[PDB]
RNA sequence: UCCGCGAUAGCUCAGUCGGUAGAGCAAAUGACUGUUAAUCAUUGGGUCCCUGGUUCGAGUCCAGGUCGCGGAGCCA
């Protein structure tokens, strides 16, 4: 068996106006509070295309290495719900702003595989239905929000693979800063196109669109349990039909919501109200240069210079903020593994405290830097990292012995708690240096030795 | 060979000897006094060892937990300062002539007696240990004594005990039916019944004038809380007999059992329609303890201000119902907001509410932000009309119907119990005349129950009015739960035509869906009419217990598997293939 | 996807700003003549939910998983 399967991914940009309408984007309770009179679709009224709006989309058209046309037009999706004001979706059917790029995802057997995405253009969202008395309620405060459709070639494959390449969507978009990435609130969404085929034989089984799918583990468990169904549907043979299905994660069994009795005719033509907009290779030749570092080529750069593991290199570039924060740091000069080491453990204790979005708040890197900087050369390394541990992160913000005095605390600890007892089996030997260390703090690794010699 | 039961000790045998078999609940070592807890089926009882007969004693000593021992001795009268509440022989003890120890016992998993901190997974892994404890003896033994009780008056009322087969034929509508698959018939499959229902109508078509049956039940679906796979219930149909006789032999079984059982008696039992039921209580199973009732006022409420009130007051599918609460004006705002979320669950918009504290000042008297929207004539009728008085709070449901009803209703039994507003004594009844028909989401007309229940009026003034036919089916309720119910079926044809014409079902469903019973009712059906008990509530009420799992021997978590016997298990691929069936686990890259 | 809580002896459950898994109950041995959910002393027992990583060292800290209860979100 080999299943064939595609993803049309709606991903919500981050511009304060919406993209033909002068309303906010990010909204509350507060319904219709978000809706000038361009979102009401009021008679005579005109739209006036965004600039964030296709600004982010080249980007994104350059971040993913895509052929971007020169002009691109945008056309009428004509279709009657009540959450479409203006009864047709401006979208873009011919020449869309960024065509047929390349995603590198990271799985977990071996090989990042590379994935096609054939388009990727400019869309706008519409009302929202609500469960209420009798009638029924629709909130345009997300209509005329700015959209963009990244619709990825049908050469993504098994299902874990296709989590891989939402995740690497989801990474690519946090580090270009187009969309918050957030699935919760509803700003990231995806379709997947699952089709199997038994191999040998050019026919294969009827074509399943899975609509409105929220987190990656229901992607997974539903494209799982989509591709078994039609595995077991094209085996019995009976009848293979085309359907618009659903996944609720309470049963783990699709459901279809329409059964696609003909093909959807939309009508597109190129919009009369909007000029097709020209992107000049000077726009592209500038926001190259604005261009960030790929997450995916960031990990692999942490493996490459910095000497680093693929765990550490990967989990430390899961953004960009951190991986800045991180480089600083390197800068200093403070040991690769190290610094990085410090990175991951310790503060992000505190950094799981709050978990503050930006690691910009809490700490410095010019402070944990100038930490390992008293740790490499000022003092030697031990004891001296414990206690600055404790004590220069959460306040202040202010920056060591190996003699043979230890011994002399050694006898003291044995007569404190009944430990000469407790000599007699093996067993573990902590508690004796735990005194120790507590009375001192001063040099763990004789103080080991030492007290591992006076046991027995 | 026993002499007496350990529990069945009273202080009356004082001089006698006796021998008694069961395990050791617990074992005190004093030294110069041995104390032995042994448990049966009837209770706990105490034996006491003096070293005098230093053999008993070695047979003593090494006596632990669980032991099932068999011990000879005589019972002594103990000591005023001694005597046990706990124990209900608990006022003497026997001391140990001779001892023999019949079995060994390895530790029991679980201590018998709170609060031994057991968690109900591991209470129900091991069940056989569980079931020692005296309480879930006395719980199944109680069931026992109601299913006698039960069987001796349908037997001594001429009914048959008549037992109807399990594996019977699939079919859709009413519910998931659990399958089994056919060795002799392949791709064929057999089904566990829902209920006797056309078993006992086909006894009824068969001649027997009147039939019972303590039947197993079985339902495939997802469930609730206090609901199981399996559940057994109480059959009974019978012939040439309108629902007064039904309800009354019934009834009269009802009081007969509670005599019997737990020696209370019901006086009779007041018979509600369903009309007045969900006029006053806004639910079909009422809890007749809480006196607290539901009153409509919406009709004086129709031209007023205050919208929120009239727009329902002026809509049909709907009203504004007023629930009054005594002594409740001292009621804080935090209890307030907590039952605002509380009918906030079942639909309604919001709870509107009036204090009131002094009625001769009129406006003034009745401190509340809606007052102000309504005049002080509607008002004092109002307040004439709900039997309020000084000190009291009145709460204010206005909504569609089903969902004031519901939200009200449940308000209604909510502060019922919180505010012990209730007479602690039994409290039985009937519910009778629902109506025949409602609409179904979509549109058209549907039978609540099922198409073959009688209706009160003749199949013209039938197919006249539909909307205004009342039904012959009825329920038995008690404190608020609903033990069971049925009604009488049609055996017309004219009748069954009617019914069946006016639900929009052709001779095509009519022959597909129900042709082998049409078929059985075709042959000469006679009167019958019956109902069914949930005999599992029904011991779980008798009881006392808080769940259906306690009056079950060896129940079944909520996923339907019971973690004892690791039941649903797996099985060979051998007995897999002699069925004629496959799996479909397979692997996935 | 997200928030809170939780996984640690036979059972229940605690464990700080990182140093031999404790306590009640149960079990084993011993003591005690009136307990009755006996007590007291002593002994025995366990993979701190899985994997990887951090540190001189992990129940504890980092990252990624599994499972139970409830809440939020989505359901063009």
């Amino acid at each position: 068996w080999e299943t064939v399967i595609g993803l049309e991914i709606h991903a919500q940009l981050a511009t304060q106006s919406k993209i033909f309408s002068g309303s906010s984007t990010a909204f509350g309770a507060a319904p219709n509070t978000q809706a000038s009179l361009v979102d009401l679709a009021m008679p005579g009224t005109l739209p006036v295309l965004n600039e964030e709006a296709v600004r982010m989309a080249c980007l994104f058209g350059l971040a993913i290495d895509a052929r971007i046309d020169r002009q691109n037009v945008f056309a009428r999706k004509n279709y009657f719900y009540p959450d479409l004001p203006k009864g047709y979706q401006t979208s873009q059917m011919d020449h869309p702003i960024v065509g047929k790029g390349h995603l590198d995802i990271t799985l977990e057997d071996g090989t990042t595989k590379r994935i096609g995405i054939t388009r990727a253009h400019l869309e706008e969202d519409a009302g929202k239905s609500l469960h209420e008395d009798g009638m029924s309620g629709i909130d345009l405060n997300r209509a005329g929000t700015p959209l963009l459709e990244i619709v990825s070639e049908p050469d993504i494959r098994s299902a874990k693979e296709a989590v891989a390449y939402v995740k690497a969507i989801h990474a690519l978009v946090r580090y270009l800063g187009i969309c918050d990435g957030n699935m919760a609130e509803g700003s990231l969404r995806c379709d997947c196109n699952v089709s199997v085929r038994p191999k040998g034989q050019a026919e294969f089984g009827t074509r399943a669109e899975i609509k409105n799918v929220n987190s990656f583990r229901f992607i997974e468990k539903a494209i799982n349990h989509e591709i078994q169904r039609q595995i077991e549907l094209i085996e019995d043979g009976g009848k293979v039909v085309q359907e618009t299905r659903l996944y609720d994660p309470n049963k783990d069994e699709t459901r279809s919501m329409r059964g696609k009795e003909e093909a959807n005719d939309y009508r597109y033509f190129p919009c009369p109200d909007l000029l097709p907009v020209v992107i000049e290779p000077e726009y592209l030749a500038k926001l190259r240069e604005q261009l960030p570092e790929l997450p995916v080529q960031k990990r692999e750069r942490f493996e490459s210079q910095y000497g680093l593991s693929a765990y550490d290199a990967s989990v430390l570039s899961a953004s960009r903020e951190m991986a800045d924060y991180f480089e600083k740091v390197q800068g200093i000069c403070g040991d690769a593994k190290l610094a990085a080491n410090w990175v991951m453990v310790e503060l992000g204790s505190l950094l799981n405290k709050d978990g503050l979005e930006i690691e910009q708040s809490p700490v410095s890197a010019e402070q944990l830097g100038g930490m390992i900087l008293r740790i490499k050369d000022n003092t030697i390394s031990g004891k001296l990292a414990k206690m600055v541990f404790e004590a220069m992160a959460n306040g202040e913000g202010s920056a060591x012995x190996x003699x043979x005095x230890x011994x002399x605390x050694x006898x003291x600890x044995x007569x404190x708690x009944x430990x000469x007892x407790x000599x007699x089996x093996x067993x573990x030997x902590x508690x004796x240096x735990x005194x120790x260390x507590x009375x001192x703090x001063x040099x763990x690794x004789x103080x080991x030795x030492x007290x591992x010699x006076x046991x027995x | 060979m026993r002499s007496h039961y350990c529990g069945q000790l009273n202080e009356s045998l004082d001089g006698q000897e006796v021998t008694l078999c069961g395990w050791v609940h617990r074992r005190r070592d004093h030294g110069g006094v041995i104390f032995l807890d042994v448990r049966d089926r009837e209770g706990l009882a105490q034996v006491v060892f003096d070293p005098d007969r230093a053999e008993t004693f070695a047979k003593a000593d090494r006596v632990r937990s669980e032991f099932v021992v068999k011990i000879t001795g005589k019972v002594r009268l103990r000591p005023e300062g001694a005597r046990n509440p706990n124990m209900a022989s608990g006022s003497i003890e026997v001391l140990g002539y001779e001892l023999e120890v019949l079995n060994q016992a390895e530790t029991p998993p679980f201590p018998l007696d709170e609060y031994s901190d057991v968690g109900e997974e591991t209470r129900l892994r091991y069940r056989f240990i569980d079931l020692r404890r005296p309480e879930m003896a006395a719980k199944l033994k109680l069931r026992a004594r109601i299913t006698s009780s039960i069987r001796r008056y349908l037997d001594d009322n001429g009914f048959l005990d008549v037992e109807t087969p399990i594996l019977g034929r699939p079919t859709p509508e009413g519910a998931r039916d659990y399958l089994v698959p056919s060795r002799t018939y392949p791709g064929h499959f057999f089904a566990l019944p829902q209920s006797p229902q056309l078993f006992k109508q086909l006894l009824m078509v068969a001649g027997f004038d009147r039939y019972y049956q303590i039947a197993k039940c079985f339902r495939d679906e997802d469930l609730r809380a206090d609901r199981q796979p399996e559940f057994t219930q109480i059959d009974i149909e019978t012939s040439f007999l309108d629902e007064s006789d039904i309800i009354g032999i019934t009834e009269k079984m009802v009081r007969q059992l509670f005599k019997e059982v737990l020696d209370v008696e019901f006086d009779e039992f007041p018979h509600m329609p369903f009309e007045e039921a969900m006029r006053r209580y806004g639910s079909d199973k009422p809890d007749l303890r809480i006196p607290l009732e539901l009153v409509d006022v919406a009709d004086q409420l129709k031209e007023v201000e205050f919208k929120v009130f009239s727009g329902p007051a002026n809509d049909p599918k709907g009203r504004v119902a007023a629930l009054r609460v005594p002594g409740a004006a001292s009621m804080p705002r935090s209890q307030i907001d907590d039952y605002t979320k509380f009918v906030g669950i079942y639909g309604a918009k919001g709870l509107a509410y009036i204090k009131v504290n002094e009625r001769a000042k009129g406006v003034e008297g009745l401190q509340s932000p809606i007052v102000k929207f309504i005049p002080e004539a509607n008002l004092n009728v109002i307040l004439d009309r709900v039997g309020a008085v000084d000190g009291d709070i009145v709460f204010f449901g206005a909504d569609k119907a089903k969902i004031v009803c519901d939200a009200l209703g449940a308000l209604r039994i909510k502060v019922g119990h919180d505010l012990k507003l209730l007479t602690r004594e039994w409290a039985p009844m009937w519910v009778v005349d629902f109506p025949m028909f409602e609409e179904n989401d979509d549109g058209s007309l549907s039978a609540l129950h099922h198409p073959f229940t009688s209706p009160k009026c003749t199949p013209a003034e039938l197919e006249a009015n539909p909307g205004a036919a009342l039904s012959r089916a009825y329920d038995m309720v008690l404190n608020g739960t609903e033990l069971g119910g049925g009604s009488i079926r049609i055996h017309d044809k004219s009748m069954q035509q009617a019914v069946f014409r006016v639900l929009g079902i052709d001779e095509a469903e009519q022959e597909e869906k129900f042709g082998f019973l049409l078929d059985a009712l075709k042959y000469g059906a006679p009167p019958h009419g019956g109902l069914a008990f949930g005999l599992d509530r029904l011991v779980m009420l008798m009881t006392g217990a808080s769940s259906i799992r306690e009056v079950i021997a060896f129940p079944k978590t909520q996923s339907a598997g019971d973690v004892m016997t690791q039941a649903p298990g797996s099985v060979d691929g051998k007995a897999l293939r002699e069925l004629h069936i496959r799996l479909r686990e397979q692997p996935k890259a």
